[PDB]
């Protein structure tokens, strides 16, 4: 049980 | 817990801090795991130098992950939650729990890892309700801010 989280990849 | 909690204040957790260790990856169950190992080893040799790991506070938020040297309420690390790529829980051991975070100073990923009593589950569960309301604010904001 492990989330991603969708905000990061707009701040790289 | 509620929105207000986590997007007005902060959720409180004690846990022990086993460390962080560079991963070559943003994500991933096969990721994590090696790390928890690594960091496991680390601290198995560091238990037989007499040495406890450190105890550590987290606020977890939409803003991010604080981690609080206890007594003191001194931040040794801030991890904002837009640099925090994934959470998880360890399926093999209840108590261990971890997040990626992109490093600040190196552009590495770090992966830091935890232990928690009781609350592994739920403090990574409360992490991923924080990426869930942030993501939601930052889709409302048409894309912007911070």
């Amino acid at each position: 049980n492990g989330y991603e989280n969708p905000t990061y990849k707009f701040f790289e | 817990h509620t929105p207000e909690a986590l997007s007005k204040h902060f959720i409180p957790y004690n846990a022990k801090f086993l460390g962080s260790t560079e991963v070559e990856q943003p994500k991933g169950t096969e990721v994590v795991r090696d790390a928890v190992r690594k960091l496991k080893f680390a601290r198995h040799i560091k238990k037989s130098e007499g040495q406890k790991i450190p105890k550590v506070e987290l606020q977890i938020s939409i803003y991010g992950v604080k981690i609080l040297e206890p007594k003191t309420k001194e931040v040794q690390h801030n991890c904002q939650l837009h640099r925090i790529s994934f959470c998880a829980d360890d399926k093999t051991d209840k108590r261990i729990f971890t997040f990626i975070c992109k490093d600040s100073e190196s552009n590495k990923h770090l992966c830091y890892v935890f232990d928690s009593e009781k609350c592994a589950e739920e403090i990574t569960l409360t992490i991923g309700q924080a990426f869930d309301l942030a993501y939601r604010k930052f889709l409302e904001s048409g894309g912007k801010d911070v």
